[PDB]
């Protein structure tokens, strides 16, 4: 699924994400919070927005993971293994929440990269998808 | 919101007749197995089943003011219970499967369609609150 | 992930399928209809009713499919691929048509089968999903 | 629906001073890449041209926020009768275009005017599905 030109564009976004994991986080948590406030049921915060310390906590480890995937891209069933075992287990986070958390974070790159063309955006997207089926594999 | 009779009816008539605390029971025992990821928060299934079949009832007991008589379950499930709203239609799809189970040839697409969109007037008003 | 018991309940749903496709099909698609009437959008038709003669025949072929699917437990990518590239490429359709389908023919085994326990249901959505996953692989 | 102050004003003052053709077209062509069935129906060409139709839509519903429905039934039936638009593909173009106010607003499109923008929107998905039937 990854043409030679969106690998190389994953790439380059994933170093960008790898300089700020938890600012690109914890403002990708920030929109899912408000544009989808269902998604506030899973967190016992005080703060919900990107200021908010675990907001920024979960939200580095977020995208650390989908830096990781990128550095995995062909691999990515056995990789995201445990990631998809601890959110399909163990926090039971409903499904439906991951295509929404990777808008966010779509939207999160075009506030910020200075370059956010549809290629772009295609690329990033494709490993979102990906990310979101191994995330939401190990339920049932 | 604006229904048919026919709605009303189907809705009403089947309200009135079928054993919809059985079929509740069996619709929580179903989301839990197709679902697993529901049954975090959860007991007995039939008493529970009794408390959301009662909600439903209100619900059928005023069809063009459903959200308004939801207030209250509203921000129970979303303050107290922490509910992801986004799992309600998970337990509202078992209750069709359930109606599909009991009502046979009877459930036909149109009829399908009604509980469809009963349901959804629900998930729109347990929803209303989350904020 | 199929159990052995999910795979001879699957088997087992298959061979019923198997009997009377273009019944089980129509019916399918005549729910989808009524239920999620965005998705007559794709059909060119007169009639969107079970009784509809093109509503029969892309019932019986969506059906059988499944059937064919339910032997693929083990390489459904593979399996799948000609008909996720015509859906995607050729016709053209939207994803989130997919599941909504998926529910369509639960519903429609609901009402005709004999046994249709969480368990089995369980089994058999694993199925749909599956292929839903796959039919929505070629888009881009 | 009801709204704040603010999310009237963000919506119409977004309208009368940014280049909301240029905007539609960009996320037309967005969408297109990002979600590459949506051009079937444009086989049947300029984004440009195409993206002045849905920005008038779009101002019909900014100079009317109480009333999006109402104003909506003729285009929602000419989208469900005549041009055979599926009506979940609405918000991949709603979409794209919060992915185009993303990208004029920079850190001011912040997660609550994000917020605003999707709330928007979801009126203008409902108004133009009204008449799906
Ligand atoms: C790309 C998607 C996501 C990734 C990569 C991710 C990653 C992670 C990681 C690495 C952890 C710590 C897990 C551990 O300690 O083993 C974690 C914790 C957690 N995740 Fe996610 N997550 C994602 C999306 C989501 C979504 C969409 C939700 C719900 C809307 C969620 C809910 C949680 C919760 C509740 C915790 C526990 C800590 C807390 O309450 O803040 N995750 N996640
Ligand atoms: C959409 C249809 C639903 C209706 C009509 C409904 C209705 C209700 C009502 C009326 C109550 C009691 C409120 C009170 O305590 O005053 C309740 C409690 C509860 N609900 Fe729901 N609910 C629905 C969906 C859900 C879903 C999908 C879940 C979980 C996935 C859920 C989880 C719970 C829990 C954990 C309780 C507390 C039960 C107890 O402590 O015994 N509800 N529900
Ligand atoms: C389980 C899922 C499905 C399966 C297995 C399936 C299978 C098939 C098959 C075998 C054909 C014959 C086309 C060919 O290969 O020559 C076909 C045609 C077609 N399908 Fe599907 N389909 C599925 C779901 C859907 C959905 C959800 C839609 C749209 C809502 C759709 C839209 C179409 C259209 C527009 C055609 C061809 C137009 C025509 O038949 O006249 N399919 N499908
Ligand atoms: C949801 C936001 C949208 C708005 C506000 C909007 C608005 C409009 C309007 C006002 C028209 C002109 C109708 C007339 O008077 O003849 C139109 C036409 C059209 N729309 Fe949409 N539209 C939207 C979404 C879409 C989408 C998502 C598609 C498909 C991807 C689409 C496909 C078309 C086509 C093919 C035409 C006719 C163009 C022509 O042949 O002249 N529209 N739209």
């Amino acid at each position: 699924a990854f043409t030679g030109v969106e690998r190389s564009t994953i790439g380059a976004i994933a170093k960008i994400l790898a300089s700020t994991p938890e600012a690109y986080g914890a403002e990708a948590l920030a929109r899912l919070f408000a544009t989808h406030p269902g998604a506030k049921s899973y967190f016992d915060y005080a703060d919900y927005s990107a200021a908010g310390a675990k907001v920024q906590l979960h939200g580095g480890k977020v995208i650390r993971a989908v830096v990781s995937a990128a550095e995995h891209d062909d691999d990515l069933h056995a990789h995201l293994m445990v990631l998809a075992v601890t959110h399909g287990k163990k926090l039971l986070v409903d499904p439906s929440n991951f295509p929404m958390l990777s808008e966010c974070i779509l939207v999160t790159l075009a506030t910020h990269l200075a370059e956010f063309s549809p290629a772009t955006h295609c690329a990033v997207d494709k490993l979102l998808s990906a990310i979101s089926s191994e995330l939401s594999s190990k339920y049932r | 919101v604006h229904w048919t009779q026919e709605e009303r009816d189907e809705i009403v008539k089947t309200f009135f007749s079928a054993n919809s605390s059985a079929i509740g029971t069996k619709a929580l025992e179903r989301m839990f197995v197709v679902f697993p990821w529901t049954n975090a928060y959860f007991f007995s299934a039939s008493i529970h089943a009794a408390i959301v079949v009662g909600a439903l009832q209100d619900a059928v007991k005023h069809e063009d003011d459903v959200k308004a008589e939801f207030v209250n379950i509203s921000k129970a499930h979303a303050d107290k219970l922490h509910i992801d709203p986004g799992s309600f239609h998970l337990l509202t799809d078992s209750f069709i499967v359930e109606l599909a189970h009991l009502k046979k040839v009877a459930f036909t697409p149109f009829v399908f369609a009604v509980w469809i969109k009963f349901f959804q007037v629900v998930i729109d008003a347990i929803s209303s609150q989350y904020h």
